[PDB]
């Protein structure tokens, strides 16, 4: 109920404001060889920043799934070599 | 998007140190990003930096400047958004779920041989 | 023995990161910044459900 409103809040927060403003900037300045740095520079953070998250808000979205299925496959087991 | 609480207010009807560990979340993440992405991006500085280390500091404090006026309005949009105490910062981080999956699936694996 | 540590050492890092992190490094290195930068927005919205991890365990 909160898991997934606080993934979408944030995903959506740097998505549409905070990944256009370091886009936006970035669409002019390119003459000025150094002033590439700043923008495209600030591209790559949030850009990796939502490529991470959505490996990281999804990675424990799956790991309580993923773990919880091990947990599950971890009792049939038992219950296999129990019975064995 | 921005105004939390218009768009929360609408969506917690259809269904502060908490929210501070919400907000250390994100700075946990944002830091960590700031770095680790920095070094696999640190070969193309010297080509467009000039061999300038001033304009290395430069674009350092403002890729960092321009975050915290962000990090104040994440604060101030986030003591005002509300959410219920089931997060821990804890098990949001990776690496400690990472190696309690490590923990599960070897756990897993000694049975698996027995 | 427990050979799954090995197997799993294979088939998570071996296989699976190798070809994510090559596929980014190299695809980067073909560039300009557009052109690569926008067309792995779509891989993403294609080729998901296929990174969980509990389907490639």
């Amino acid at each position: 109920t909160t898991i997934d409103v606080l993934s979408s809040l944030f995903i959506n927060l740097f998505e549409n404001d905070l990944i256009p403003q370091a886009l936006k900037d970035f669409n002019k300045s390119d003459d000025d060889q150094f002033r590439k740095l700043l923008y495209k520079l600030d591209l790559r953070l949030f850009q990796t920043i939502s490529d991470q998250m959505t490996r990281d808000l999804k990675d424990i979205l799956d790991i309580n799934v993923s773990n919880n299925e091990l947990c599950y496959q971890l009792k049939q087991v038992l219950a296999r070599k129990e019975d064995l | 998007p921005w105004e939390f609480r218009k768009v929360i207010q609408a969506e917690y009807r259809e269904r502060k140190i908490m929210i501070g560990s919400i907000l250390r979340l994100l700075e946990t993440n944002t830091v960590s990003a700031l770095d680790s992405v920095f070094e696999k991006y640190e070969k193309e500085m010297n080509q467009m930096t000039h061999g300038d280390n001033n304009e290395v500091k430069r674009i350092y404090s403002k890729k960092e400047r321009l975050l915290e006026i962000i990090l104040t309005k994440i604060k101030k949009k986030l003591r005002q958004a509300k959410f219920p105490s089931r997060i821990s910062e804890r098990d949001l981080d990776i690496e400690y779920i990472y190696s309690k999956r490590q923990f599960i699936q070897n756990r897993y694996s000694q049975e698996l041989q027995n | 023995t427990d050979t799954y540590n090995s197997i799993s050492n294979f088939i998570e890092n071996e296989l699976t990161a190798l070809l994510s992190s090559d596929d980014y490094l190299m695809d980067d290195l073909a560039g300009p910044n557009e052109v690569c930068r926008l067309l792995k927005a779509q891989v993403i919205e294609k080729r998901k459900d296929a990174m969980s991890r509990g389907k490639q365990d």
